[PDB]
């Protein structure tokens, strides 16, 4: 029901077509920045690689092969408990500073 | 020894800017409008000068001399469609230039994008100024009537009207005063244009996917400068063929009468470009409601940034988002068809709910879909 | 479960008595075996005028080094046979002698402090030994840059009084300097009424009295011809002194302004506004998570190796700042938010940081006063500077009056808008020039 | 951001082909085209439909006004 | 017993904000004296040929 | 915006409020001044002596 809705997303979504995943899209801030910087040395080289790739295909406007797309339950959130981690941090400290 | 073009001071500064930044390799052909801008910019500014030339600002000599430059100065009507030409190249490409901005997230960029909304009013402002110059009929009126819009602020005023107007009216001293100011404000533009530079630089360069780029850097001398230099050829193949084959285009015929302040022209329309804040201003009916909305209209691109919702910068994955753009767009077209129209009972409500429709995607309908989105996305 | 408050009024009380040569008897019993017995004295460089300048550092140099009564190796002899460890510290406004000694030897280190402060020897040869000595601790203390740039900050900061002279003295005078110098020295300066015998830990403040009476009753508070030294008001005024040495690899940098006197009640809230700037050096654990915002950026920019905060008090006048060790091109930055964070609390200051503040002293205050050499530099101290040992019951109170609108008061009142007194060593010369300095004291928003 | 110390990369290996050696239209017609397509197809779902209504609404606007201004004959009737 | 300019600061200069009002409103009424002596001062010297001191003569 | 609901901002708020006030006095008279405003001056003694 709600996971068709969410299947149909990740295939409008574009990401998958040229090989990314859905924590490579994230916009940049600086929690994004600390997450990435605290992001394994294997996670980190995989997500390197995979936006270098990204970029060089879209730099000839051409889409990877479908059989190479990602899936949607092949897709894992490497940066999301790293995320999560420091917006936690970041919370607790303006609580701190709030009072 | 050390390299001139890395060590001369001058020299560092033109190679850092231009020769080895560092660009994204997958920047499309609408980042090449900002480099159209730039060489549309000084374009219109040696045609100016150029037109200037021969360009006398007193209200008897005016006209006269825009038909002195049309017949007997050697090569100058190639000139004074080149300058009017211009300015809708200009309009273009900048119209182009922050659908670029808004559709890939480069506004992210705060101050860059801060800087291009006062080099917008500006570029509006010069424009506005310099229609008035010929001083046609078409000219004459619609000084009068986007003059006579300030008289809704409250209080100030009139006193604020006449003191642009430097007297009861549109005259000699209004059109003399609004050819200093044709003049000086380039220049100001090109400083701005400098420190959008220097912001821009700051932060590097967006890229279409809105992912950051550092890992897939190319230098720009030997490639964006060839790619920027094909965009201004095509710009100029666009801009020749508005000059040479069809000079009279996007002009208003009505131009070509001298103005007559005693008899109104048969409609009185701002240019293509001014006509969707045109439309927007004549939706509302209160004077000062219209004036605000007008300036609401550019002035939500310094809340654009603060609306941004979506955890992801660009809208290339952001399906729904683009189809709210695209509607943006639509309705950008709309209310310049409606400008253009007068003001009678069919357009009248198209163009209220143009208006209300481009304020609410903005404002309420893109934020909402962006969070949307990014539920979807297991967010 | 005893509170706080409880464990306040459970302190031993300071009883003081008085011999009637104006001696000051005080002590502080506890159960401890072990007990701290000084005498605290009310001469330093700040009572030395410019010839005689260093002649406290001489005396206090050879006190140790023998007795009409026992000769020099004899003193010594005694201290360590009974296991004492025999001490003296000379500053600006005190000098003091104390020995710590188990309970049992109190009598003998009365005793022994007795002969030290009265019969002195001040013989020739050993003046002469001691010449060469303080000759070479002063070009030792050449290398201790934290010394210099606080004596250039007294020098500089009391320029033109008798504060601005440092403890040892000139070399000149080390070297000219005589045993009828340091006779007078003694004679004018070592005077009952500005003594003190101050005891900690296991001492009866009965058995004390009597032994000062046995022993230091003979002293006395007259002076010779009636020359009585009279005390003198130090000018503060704002100067900057640059020791620039680019060979030296940091920077030493002190800014103070001028600050209450040891009794003036504002102390309490500037030590508490001090606390709340706090103190950083680079082997600090917290680092950039440290509550002092100072002290925050200075660890995550690698700013300063080591910053912290002093409040000097003298009788009439004293030094309020911060001394901080920077490389050579963070000088300007540190000092930039030194003077921001001063500004801050003077203007808008919050309940919570006054708080930590208020916590952070009063347990500097509970956790210095332990141990008997401790307590007992304390009492001294104390009688000598308010006349009266304040109770951690009255520090208490007064750290609880302190209040928000308290610390931006007196911090307004001392640090905003005053020209400021700074002394610099090392490669300074990204220091800011003192208009700069000065104009960072006020806030243009405030 | 100088372009020694823009990021941090490891183990990436890029082999390109100089300008002169190679071709500077390779495929442009053979594989152009179908890309062409393909892009042309995601797009227009998105792109069109939203300009397709101001289409319409232009038609409307311009028949409703042409239709105002002819007359109305009950008005002369009577 | 504090002088007149230490009163001054006390009140006015020490914070910029007084300051500030401080400057505003003597500067309103700074320019209101000014142009009021200097305009004396220059009637004064020029006295018996400005228009303004013979219009009586050929008004009404 | 929740970050600053915070009674330590409510504290800074009140400690800047009056100099934000007497800024706002600075700036209400620099303003009235340079315009020469005569429906403020009307009022104002020894100014009115002008207009
Ligand atoms: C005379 C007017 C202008 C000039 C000369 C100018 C010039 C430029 C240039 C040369 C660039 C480099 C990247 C590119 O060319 O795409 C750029 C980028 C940019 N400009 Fe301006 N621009 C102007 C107006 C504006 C306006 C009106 C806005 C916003 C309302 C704006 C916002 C931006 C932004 C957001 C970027 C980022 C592009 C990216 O992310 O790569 N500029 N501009
Ligand atoms: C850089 C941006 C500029 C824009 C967008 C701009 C725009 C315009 C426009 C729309 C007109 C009216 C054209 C017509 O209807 O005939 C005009 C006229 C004129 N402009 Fe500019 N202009 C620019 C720069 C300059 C500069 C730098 C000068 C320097 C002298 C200049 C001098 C003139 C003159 C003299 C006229 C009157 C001659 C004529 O209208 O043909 N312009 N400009």
């Amino acid at each position: 029901w709600l996971e068709g809705i969410r299947k149909w997303y990740y295939n409008a979504a574009g990401f998958n077509k040229l090989g990314l995943m859905r924590d490579d899209t994230i916009y940049e801030d600086d929690d994004v920045k600390e997450a990435i910087r605290r992001l394994p040395e294997n996670l980190y080289n995989d997500r390197v690689f995979r936006i270098k790739r990204a970029l060089d295909l879209t730099m000839r406007q051409q889409i990877l092969p479908k059989e190479q797309w990602t899936k949607y339950e092949e897709d894992k959130f490497y940066l999301e408990p790293y995320l999560k981690e420091v917006i936690r941090e970041r919370k607790e400290r303006e609580e701190w500073a709030k009072k | 020894m050390t390299n001139i073009r890395k060590s001369h001071p001058l020299m560092k500064i033109i190679n850092n800017a231009f020769i080895d930044l560092p660009a994204p390799s997958n920047i499309s052909s609408w980042w090449n409008f900002g480099s159209l801008l730039g060489i549309c910019l000084i374009l219109q500014i040696l045609t100016g000068l150029f037109l200037a030339m021969h360009y006398t600002s007193d209200t008897t000599t005016a006209f006269s001399s825009v038909t002195h430059i049309c017949r007997d100065v050697n090569y100058g009507w190639v000139i004074r469609y080149l300058h009017a030409n211009g300015a809708s190249m200009f309009f273009i490409c900048l119209f182009i230039h922050v659908g670029r901005g808004l559709y890939y997230g480069s506004y992210m960029f705060l101050e860059t994008w801060n800087i291009g909304v006062v080099l917008l009013f500006t570029v509006m402002a010069t424009a506005f100024m310099g229609y008035v110059l010929p001083w046609g009929q078409m000219s004459f009126w619609g000084a009068t009537v986007i003059t006579n819009l300030l008289s809704a602020i409250p209080y100030i005023g009139t006193d604020l009207v006449e003191w642009i107007w430097g007297g009861f009216s549109v005259d000699k001293a209004t059109l003399t005063r609004f050819f200093a100011f044709h003049f000086i404000l380039p220049f100001i533009i090109t400083a701005l244009a400098a420190v959008h530079l220097l912001f821009l630089h700051e932060t590097g360069s967006n890229n279409p996917t809105g992912i950051s780029s550092d890992m897939d850097k190319i230098p720009f001398h030997p490639y964006y400068t060839i790619k920027d230099i094909l965009g201004a050829l095509f710009m100029m193949l666009i801009l020749l063929i508005l000059v040479l084959f069809s000079p009279d285009l996007l002009g208003d015929p009505d131009n070509y009468t001298p103005a007559n302040p005693l008899n109104t022209p048969p409609h009185i329309k701002p240019e293509w470009y001014f006509l969707f804040a045109y439309a927007i201003l004549r939706s509302i009916p209160n004077k000062l409601g219209g004036v605000l909305a007008l300036v609401a209209s550019i002035l939500i691109l310094i809340l654009m940034p603060m609306l941004h919702t979506s955890k992801q910068r660009s809208m290339m994955f952001r399906p729904l988002s683009q189809c709210l753009f695209w509607m943006l767009v639509a309705d950008l077209i709309t209310l310049t068809w409606i400008g253009g129209q007068p003001v009678e009972h069919p357009f009248i409500i198209i163009g209220q709910l143009a208006s209300i429709l481009y304020f609410l995607i903005i404002l309420v309908l893109m934020p909402i879909t962006s969070i949307i989105e990014n539920n979807l996305l297991k967010w | 479960t005893a509170t706080y408050a409880q464990a306040l009024q459970s302190v031993p009380e300071t009883q003081v008595s008085q011999l009637d040569n104006g001696l000051r008897v005080a002590s502080e019993q506890s159960s401890q075996p072990t007990c701290t017995v000084g005498v605290w004295i009310d001469a330093g460089s700040r009572y030395e005028n410019e010839k005689n300048n260093g002649a406290g550092y001489f005396v206090e140099h050879l006190a140790f080094k023998g007795t009409k009564n026992r000769p020099g190796s004899a003193l010594e002899k005694e201290v360590e046979s009974m296991g004492a460890h025999l001490n003296a510290y000379s500053t600006r406004e005190h000098t003091a002698y104390y020995i710590k000694a188990l309970s049992k030897d109190l009598p003998k280190a009365v005793e022994l402090l007795a002969d030290i402060v009265q019969n002195c020897s001040l013989e020739d040869s050993q003046i002469e030994k001691e010449r060469d000595v303080i000759l070479q601790e002063l070009q030792e203390n050449d290398s201790s840059m934290r010394d210099v740039v606080f004596d250039y900050l007294h020098a500089t900061a009391f320029q033109g009084t008798p504060l601005a002279q440092s403890v040892e003295g000139p070399s000149e005078n080390v070297r000219k300097l005589s045993r009828a110098d340091l006779t007078e020295y003694v004679s004018q300066h070592y005077k009952a009424p500005r003594m003190v015998l101050a005891a900690a830990g296991g001492v009866e403040h009965r058995q004390l009295l009597d032994l000062a009476q046995k022993h230091f009753s003979s002293l006395s508070g007259t002076y010779v011809e009636d020359a009585v030294p009279a005390f003198t008001p130090c000018r503060f005024t704002g100067s900057e002194i640059r020791h620039r040495d680019d060979a030296l690899p940091l920077a030493h940098v002190a800014i103070a302004v001028e600050g209450p006197g040891w009794a003036n009640p504002d102390n309490v809230p500037l030590q508490v506004a001090n606390a709340i700037i706090g103190h950083y050096d680079s082997t600090y654990g917290g680092g950039t998570h440290m509550s002092s915002t100072l002290a925050s950026v200075a660890a995550t920019r690698k700013l300063c190796q080591s910053f912290q905060t002093f409040n000097i008090c003298y009788a009439e006048t004293g030094l309020l700042g911060a001394h901080f060790v920077c490389d050579n091109m963070s000088i300007d930055d540190m000092m930039f938010f030194l003077q921001g964070q001063w500004m801050r609390l003077c203007t808008s200051a919050t309940e919570s940081e006054v708080v930590r503040g208020k916590n952070i002293l009063r347990n500097a205050l509970v956790s210095h006063l332990d141990g008997t050499t401790p307590v007992c530099e304390d009492i001294g101290r104390s009688l000598l500077t308010y006349g009266r040992r304040i109770p951690l019951a009255e520090w208490e109170s007064r750290i609880a009056e302190v209040d928000a609108s308290v610390v931006r008061e007196v911090c307004s009142k001392y640090f905003y808008d005053q020209c400021p007194a700074v002394a610099g060593l090392g490669p300074i010369e990204q220091l800011p020039d003192y208009n700069r300095i000065r104009s960072g004291m006020f806030w243009l928003r405030f | 951001r100088e372009f020694g110390h823009l990021t941090r990369m490891r183990h990436v290996i890029t082999y390109s082909l100089s300008p002169f050696e190679q071709r500077a239209f390779p495929h442009y017609f053979t594989k152009g085209i179908p890309n062409v397509l393909r892009r042309t197809r995601a797009c227009i779902l998105r792109v069109a439909p939203p300009f397709v209504v101001f289409y319409l609404v232009y038609t409307w606007g311009t028949q409703e006004f042409e239709k105002s201004k002819r007359k109305n004959p009950a008005a002369y009737e009577n | 017993a504090p002088t007149l300019t230490a009163r001054l600061y006390s009140l006015l200069f020490r914070r910029t904000s007084t300051f500030a009002l401080t400057i505003a409103v003597g500067a309103l009424f700074f320019e209101r004296a000014f142009d009021q002596g200097a305009d004396a001062i220059y009637e004064h010297i020029n006295q018996g040929k400005l228009w303004k001191h013979i219009k009586h003569k050929y008004e009404n | 915006l929740s970050r600053f609901l915070g009674p330590r901002y409510r504290e800074l708020a009140r400690n800047w409020i009056p100099t934000a006030s007497m800024w706002g006095a600075v700036g209400a008279v620099g303003l009235v001044w340079a315009t020469d405003w005569r429906l403020i001056l009307d009022w104002v003694p020894y100014i009115n002596g002008k207009f």
